[PDB]
DNA sequence: GTCTGATCTCGGAA
């Protein structure tokens, strides 16, 4: 059921400076796929730092009685509003992400449709 | 003929006017109404189910006229 | 200098093709080269037009203030020609006893009076001033029965005004005004004239 | 700059959804355009200058 | 206490 998948590497904490005190801006990259994304993390709850590789999933469905997908544990949930190499902008709520590049692997992508995040340490 | 198509907000209040004033003087009532004691909510009852026995007299300037009916007009 | 004693000459051949007469397209544009043929004599009337119509007699007198005498110069010769239509175009103005002898005589020529610094532009090519175009008899009767419009009721137009004394127009006549928008740019407004 | 619509199927399915304009819309496009242009004229009866007075002077 | 067009008196001229 999944979208998309790889690990990424953060590289840019915050690019612009601190603006928020709860969220900062995380700028990534692939392992092998090259696709840059822009994503928005509570780092409140889920704190990250600079140079971590970390999993990432993009799943249309999870599948607590149906047992959800659990192992990754960092889980958002938003929609898909702007596709623009393609750009495949998520929104989860304010949380924005700016998956990028490459649109053979971004082909289960569409707009108007509901998106998790499942991001995991590594 | 040759007039708007589309009821004007002042025709819909002047329409909305004089049948709470005609339905506050014992008018029969069109909608079959459910409670509303105020004459002028009647009246748009009157006006969202299209049944106001009322034809709107428009007149060009020049001294000639042309009917409509409240039936017969797109309100909003 | 001689920008006008040209541009003069430029604009009653653009104004009386304006009006409806036949002057030849190389009659109408001339450089200032093809005046300087006249260039030196005439600042040191040679300049006077007859044209018909598809019949206007211009006149430059040089005198600057034109008398009644100087009306009279070409009175006899207005009524010679059998031409009914003139146009003198003065230096400074008529003098405040001779406009009077326009409407007089003024059913049977017609001959009306412009200065020199209000012809030296065409006002039909400035920017603010918009198309008029004169309507014809019959314009005018597919207008007032369109809007249902008895003849006045018109917006109104004075006769005097510097755009109905280019085109020439008589009382009772109708113009028909383009003027230009940006969304549209044919926002036809018209005028019955005073 | 890319994808050509040969038949609306190249592999990457993703590719049609960049300027999706699908005539469902732009037939909605113009009964909205057309009705929203239609009640936006000047009703007829308005104290047009009167609102004119209201709209220089304030 | 001015800001106002109108309406009255003077004067130089074709």
């Amino acid at each position: 059921g999944i979208l998309f998948e790889d690990i990424f590497d953060v590289k840019d904490i915050d690019p612009e400076g601190k603006k928020f005190d709860r969220v900062s801006r995380l700028h990534c990259e692939s392992e092998s796929f090259k696709m840059d994304l822009i994503l928005d993390v509570n780092i409140q709850i889920y704190p990250v730092d600079l140079g971590d590789k970390f999993r990432l999933v993009i799943a249309s469905t999870l599948y607590d009685r149906p047992s959800r997908a659990d192992q990754f544990e960092y889980v958002m949930y938003g929609k898909v509003y702007r596709i623009e190499r393609l750009s495949a902008y998520v929104s989860y709520g304010g949380l924005l992400m700016r998956l990028q590049g490459d649109a053979n692997n971004l082909h289960g992508f569409e707009v108007d449709s509901r998106v998790y995040l499942l991001m995991k340490k590594l | 003929r040759i007039t708007t198509p589309y009821m004007t907000k002042y025709e819909r209040a002047r329409v909305l006017g004089t049948r709470a004033l005609q339905i506050a003087m014992c008018a029969p009532v069109m909608v079959e109404l459910e409670g509303e004691t105020d004459p002028l909510l009647i009246a748009m009852k009157e006006l969202k189910a299209r049944k106001i026995p009322i034809i709107i007299r428009r007149y060009l300037p020049d001294g000639s006229y042309e009917d409509w009916g409240v039936d017969e007009l797109i309100i909003t | 200098e001689t920008y006008r004693l040209w541009k003069i000459r430029k604009t009653i051949m653009q104004l009386c093709h304006d009006r409806g007469y036949l002057v030849t397209q190389d009659e109408l544009d001339q450089t200032l080269e093809e005046f300087k043929a006249q260039s030196g004599d005439k600042p040191s009337t040679d300049l006077t037009v007859l044209v018909a119509h598809n019949q206007m007699f211009v006149f430059f007198p040089e005198e600057p203030k034109v008398g009644i005498k100087t009306i009279k110069v070409y009175c006899q010769r207005m009524q010679e020609e059998n031409i009914t239509r003139a146009l003198i175009v003065v230096q400074q103005g008529m003098t405040p006893s001779a406009k009077q002898s326009l409407v007089d005589m003024a059913p049977k020529y017609i001959l009306e009076q412009f200065l020199q610094q209000e012809l030296l532009i065409n006002i039909t090519e400035h920017e603010l001033v918009p198309e008029h175009v004169v309507m014809t008899k019959e314009e005018v009767t597919e207008l007032l029965a369109r809007y249902k419009l008895r003849e006045n009721q018109l917006p109104r137009i004075q006769a005097g005004d510097p755009v109905a004394r280019y085109f020439g127009i008589k009382r009772g006549q109708v113009v028909k005004i383009i003027r230009p928008s940006e969304t549209a740019g044919r926002y036809i407004t018209y005028r019955l004239v005073q | 700059k890319y994808g050509i619509n040969d038949n609306g199927t190249t592999e990457p399915r993703v590719l049609y959804q960049l300027d999706r304009i699908t005539p469902t819309q732009v037939e909605k496009f113009l009964e909205t355009c057309r009705d929203k242009y239609m009640r936006a004229q000047m009703e007829p009866g308005s104290a047009v200058g009167a609102l004119c007075a209201q709209s220089i002077g304030e």
